[PDB]
Formats: C-alpha cells, sequence, structure tokens
RNA sequence: CUGCAUGGCUGUCGUCAGCUCGUGUUGUGAAAUGUUGGGUUAAGUCCCGCAACGAGCGCAACCCUUAUCCUUUGUUGCCAG
C-alpha cells in the first residue's frame, strides 16, 4: 500500500520574441509510508509530463527519519528560503489538520498525526523543503539521552 | 623488486615535497624509492582493490598516457576490468546519465549480429554493419558491460590523468595511482610505487595488479 | 481552421488516385454517380474484411478493382473462389466484365482507417480513452512512423458533456504539402453519443 | 448586411535562421549553461577549442531548369564528305 502523492502545480508563462510560451512545474512525494520520506521536482510543457518527471525524481530521492511508533515526541522546526515550518505532536482528535502542502508529506513518512504551520513563505517548493528539514532535524530519546557516557 | 640491482627512469636532482618520504637516495644517478617498503606499500592498496572487486565493485583503468594506451587491454584480457584510453574532457565520466544512450545503441548491434537475419546479404550488414559495431567497440566497448559509474578508478600518472582524477572527485569515486619521482596525491586516495614511462615494465605491472579483479569472481 | 479536407483536396497529392475514369462531359454527373454506386454494393461484402482502401479503375469496356486488406483469407472464402462475389456485385451494376486483385496491407496497426477502428471498438467497450489513445500511438511509433496524432471526441471517460482531447508523438506535418499524411474520421454511434476519433499518421515525405 | 458567426481559398515577417524530443551540469527558483569564447559564412553556417551529447526539423543537399560535347533520328529540313 505504497502511495504516490501530489503537493502542488505551477504554470510559468513567458513572452518570447513575438507571442508566448508556457511550462508547468509539479512537486510530488513517495517515501516509504514509515520512517522514510522522499520528494521530486518535475518541469515540462504539459501538466501530466511535469507530474511524470516529478514521480521519476521522487522515487529516486530518500531521507531517513529518527522515527518510532509512527509519531513525534518533541516540537521541531525546519527552514528553507523564508518557509519556517514548525511542527507540534497532535493528539485526542483529527490527525490532518496542518498546512495544505504538508498533508501528503507527513503521510508518506507515516507521521500524519502532527499540527504544522509555515510561519513565513507559503510557496509549496519552499514549504516542502522546510517540512523535510524538520523531519531531518527530529531525533529519538534514545539518542538525545544516549549522548551521555555509558 | 630490483633483482640484479638495475634502476632507470626520470629525474636526477629534482623531486617534489609530497614525494619526500618515498625516496631513499639515488641509483644510476636517478632518485630511488626505499626497496624495503616498495612491496608492502604495493600489497596494502592491492588488497583493498581485491576487496572492492570481491563485493562486485567494478574497476575502471585509465590508460591515456602512452605507456598504457594498448597494454590496458593487450596486457589485461583475462582480468575482468574496464578501460578508457581516449582523450578526456569535461563530462567524460560525469555525463553517464546521458552517455548510457550510446551503451543502449551498442547492445542494439550485438543483439543483431549473432542472428542469421544479419548474414543473408553479401555486405549490407555482414561487412558494412560489422564495420559499424567494430567502430563503437573501439571507443565504448571497454565500458559497455559496466553500467552506471565505477566503484574504483586506476591511473598511470596523476599529472596526465588529472581530468580523470577531477571527474572521479566529482562523483566520489576512490582513486588509485602509480608514483615514482614527482607526484601530487591531491584527489588520490591510494598510492603505489611503479613505472609510468617504460617500454617494457608497465605490461607486467598491469598483470601484477589487474588479475586480482578476476579473483572477485570467486 | 486550417484543418482542411484530407479525404478531399489533399488525397490527390503524392498519393495514387482511388478512381480513374473517362466520360462524355454531357453525362459526367451520371458517371460520377455510378463511381459511388459501384462502391455502395461492394463495401457490404467487405464488412468484416479490415480494408484500408479500395481502388476502382474504369478503362474502356472494362472495370478493375483492387482491395487493400489486413485479412486476405476472409475476402477469398471457401476454397479461395468466393472472391468472384466481389466481381458479381459490381458487374451487375456496370453491365461489363469486372476484374479483382487482393492486395496485402503492410503493418495493419499503422494504417489510419484501421487504427481508428481499433480505437472505436475500444470506446464501444467503455475503456479509458487515454489508455486506448496512448496504446495506439506506442504501438504505431514502434512499428515505424516519424510521428502520429490522435484526437477523441464525445463523452470522454464518463464526462457529462461531449468534449475533445488529443495526444501526439513525433512530427506531424499538416501544413506541408508533400507530407503523404494518412487520415481517417470514425464514429461509434451509441444511445448516449456519437463518440468520434480522428487520426493523423506521418511516415515520410513524397 | 456581416470575415464583428464559420470552413475553404490564401496573404505576411521570408529563404528569415531558427524551433524541439531523450538527456547532463547549476540555482530556492524565474531560468541559466550548452547555443558563451577564437576564426568564418548565404546561415546557430562550417571549423578550432571547451561541460556537454545524441536525435530530429528548417538551411544546404533533394526536385525543376539553362550555358556545351557524345550517341540515337534523317523527312518535303541541312549539305560538308
Amino acid at each position: 500500500e505504497l502511495q504516490e502523492k501530489l503537493i502542488a502545480v505551477n504554470r510559468v508563462s513567458k513572452t518570447v520574441k513575438g507571442g508566448r510560451i508556457f511550462s508547468f512545474t509539479a512537486l510530488t512525494v513517495v517515501g516509504d509510508g514509515n520512517g522514510r520520506v522522499g520528494f521530486g521536482y518535475g518541469k515540462a510543457r504539459e501538466v501530466p509530463a511535469a507530474i511524470q518527471k516529478a514521480m521519476e525524481k521522487a522515487r529516486r530521492n530518500m531521507i531517513n527519519v529518527a522515527l518510532n511508533n509512527g509519531t513525534l515526541q518533541h516540537p521541531v522546526k525546519g527552514v528553507h528560503t523564508g518557509s519556517r515550518v514548525f511542527m507540534q505532536p497532535a493528539s485526542e482528535g483529527t490527525g490532518i489538520i496542518a498546512g495544505g502542502a504538508m498533508r501528503a508529506v507527513l503521510e508518506v513518512a507515516g507521521v500524519h498525526n502532527v499540527l504544522a504551520k509555515a510561519y513565513g513563505s507559503t510557496n509549496p517548493i519552499n514549504v516542502v523543503r522546510a517540512t523535510i528539514d524538520g523531519l531531518e532535524n527530529m531525533n529519538s530519546p534514545e539518542m538525545v539521552a544516549a549522548k551521555r557516557g555509558k | 623488486m630490483l633483482k640484479a640491482g638495475v634502476h632507470f627512469g626520470h629525474q636526477t636532482r629534482y623531486w617534489n615535497p609530497k614525494m619526500k618520504p618515498f625516496i631513499f637516495g639515488a641509483r644510476n644517478k636517478v632518485h630511488i624509492i626505499n626497496l624495503e617498503k616498495t612491496v608492502p606499500m604495493f600489497n596494502e592498496a592491492l588488497a583493498e582493490l581485491n576487496k572492492i572487486a570481491s563485493r562486485k565493485g567494478k574497476i575502471l583503468f585509465v590508460g591515456t598516457k602512452r605507456a598504457a594506451s594498448e597494454a590496458v587491454k593487450d596486457a589485461a584480457l583475462s582480468c575482468d576490468q574496464f578501460f578508457v584510453n581516449h582523450r578526456w574532457l569535461g563530462g567524460m565520466l560525469t555525463n553517464w546519465k546521458t552517455v548510457r544512450q550510446s551503451i543502449k545503441r551498442l547492445k542494439d548491434l550485438e543483439t543483431q549480429s549473432q542472428d542469421g537475419t544479419f548474414d543473408k546479404l553479401t555486405k549490407k550488414e555482414a561487412l558494412m554493419r560489422t564495420r559499424e559495431l567494430e567502430k563503437l567497440e573501439n571507443s565504448l566497448g571497454g565500458i559497455k558491460d559496466m553500467g552506471g559509474l565505477p566503484d574504483a578508478l586506476f591511473v598511470i600518472d596523476a599529472d596526465h590523468e588529472h581530468i580523470a582524477i577531477k571527474e572521479a572527485n566529482n562523483l566520489g569515486i576512490p582513486v588509485f595511482a602509480i608514483v615514482d619521482t614527482n607526484s601530487d596525491p591531491d584527489g588520490v586516495d591510494f598510492v603505489i610505487p611503479g613505472n609510468d614511462d617504460a617500454i617494457r615494465a608497465v605490461t607486467l605491472y598491469l598483470g601484477a595488479v589487474a588479475a586480482t579483479v578476476r579473483e572477485g569472481r570467486s | 481552421g486550417q484543418k482542411v479536407h484530407p479525404n478531399g483536396i489533399r488525397l490527390g497529392i503524392v498519393k495514387p488516385w482511388n478512381s480513374t475514369w473517362f466520360a462524355n462531359t454531357k453525362e459526367f454527373a451520371d458517371n460520377l454517380d455510378s463511381d459511388f454506386k459501384v462502391r455502395q454494393y461492394l463495401t457490404k461484402e467487405l464488412a468484416k474484411a479490415s480494408v484500408s482502401r479500395i481502388v476502382i479503375e474504369r478503362p474502356a469496356k472494362s472495370i478493375r478493382v483492387t482491395i487493400h486488406t489486413a485479412r486476405p483469407g476472409i475476402v477469398i472464402g471457401k476454397k479461395g473462389e468466393d472472391v468472384e462475389k466481389l466481381r458479381k456485385v459490381v458487374a451487375d451494376i456496370a453491365g461489363v466484365p469486372a476484374q479483382i486483385n487482393i492486395a496485402e496491407v503492410r503493418k495493419p496497426e499503422l494504417d489510419a482507417k484501421l487504427v481508428a477502428d481499433s480505437i472505436t471498438s475500444q470506446l464501444e467497450r467503455r475503456v479509458m480513452f487515454r489508455r486506448a489513445m496512448k496504446r495506439a500511438v506506442q504501438n504505431a511509433m514502434r512499428l515505424g512512423a516519424k510521428g502520429i496524432k490522435v484526437e477523441v471526441s464525445g463523452r470522454l471517460g464518463g464526462a457529462e458533456i461531449a468534449r475533445t482531447e488529443w495526444y501526439r508523438e513525433g512530427r506531424v506535418p499538416l501544413h506541408t504539402l508533400r507530407a503523404d499524411i494518412d487520415y481517417n474520421t470514425s464514429e461509434a454511434h451509441t444511445t448516449y453519443g456519437v463518440i468520434g476519433v480522428k487520426v493523423w499518421i506521418f511516415k515520410g515525405e513524397i
């Protein structure tokens, strides 16, 4: 039950020379559904091809997480080009919730029980890389305690 | 090894600060490497090369410098290595995600030349298209069965194979080099004493290192 | 615009002609009306035959028919003598002895008349139109070609409106006069729409 | 009456030189790099060198034709031997 998820679509229109041209960009995620996350950028002259390039990069990208029991133990921040994504462990209700570009990212990591906001740039290609910087930043307790001698 | 005590090569007063610990003195007025340490320095790196080959790491030999421009396959035909002898440029290894199209194009010939469909005319394929395959075997045949990027790189001279060192240091590939009297280990991760301009010597030296890559089939 | 009539004005360019006939100009309209009549009774004994096109030549005191088929067995029938029915349906209309030639189609999944049939018979079975359209192109472009375009119209994928969507691979020179384009329009004619497909195939100039 | 409902028919920059597919490398990215530099051309044209390569399209080539021999014709045309 591995699932390949889309975050956002963008269209960039440029006057040439005489007349105009336009291309589309997509941002997708695949990961592993538990403890591993991965994302891809894709750009083409049509939406289905931009998504197809993005999936072909997202299956060839990976990040390992310090994850246990599908959940967070501490608040964490991650930053990329003005996106300052801050994450809190969410309990006793709905698990998603959170910013519109984060909902698939948490679910392909297996951590879709988290309240997250962007606190800056809302641009999805900054937001995803600030959310993933937070999944890279988090650690186990376990390791934050195991830094002690013996 | 020195056997009858004979010593040859380049440089009779000059040597670089990075070679300072290898040279012991001079013989036949040429600077000589310490004969007590040559064999264990050579064996040290040759065992790591055998271990890379024993975990299915593929070994790429660069023979652009004249003393190996044929010997890299003519003195190594039963060693299970891959080879390059053409002049290097930017992208000469780092562009592999594109250059794989030429590998796909080579396999499309050697999957057709074996069939009787290729033989039924006098020259249209059985001469004109064998001349097309034998042309691409010359420039890419020495890497056609490798795939992706190398797991170790070997060079005859770090002064002349310097762009193969550059492209390997861009991909993260460990580099093995031969040294004698003037060498810079910047971008090189293993060094061994040997020959770089012999007429002679290099043919036997290539068999003394590359045969440990076919031991990786064990 | 700039779609033109490929089966009309473009069909006489870099291609062999499908009819050749002489008549007195005082009866030209009646001999043009019979050029259709000698097809009307014939394309009903080819109804299963996967024919890409037919050619009907009317020399003096003669009529000569060529059939370009993907299935040469189904036009010759039991013991291979049932091909004479293709003469007898036109000789009974023209009132002169008729000749028949059966010609083989090279790569029947690269011929525009037959590719549009192989898409229409999938749309009648309610398959996802993009799957049939993309498989028709990935098949044809691997059999040969320099480029191909497909355009599907009517009730696309379960849509509440008629619509039109297309897909193209390689080059399709529609504004070039010497391009030798192979074309067809087909229609499925259902209780719930007309459901149409149009295909343009390019394989080489002249 | 109206291209201010269309299709077809063509008109134009213009024989202008430039436009894409599979790709590499660089940047968060618009996009860049290459297609820049040295020589040159009818021309992103042909070369030299280089972080770029293959494959296509247009150009050129291809197709049409003219300036003059050779062989074939040989008349009620031509006429040298």
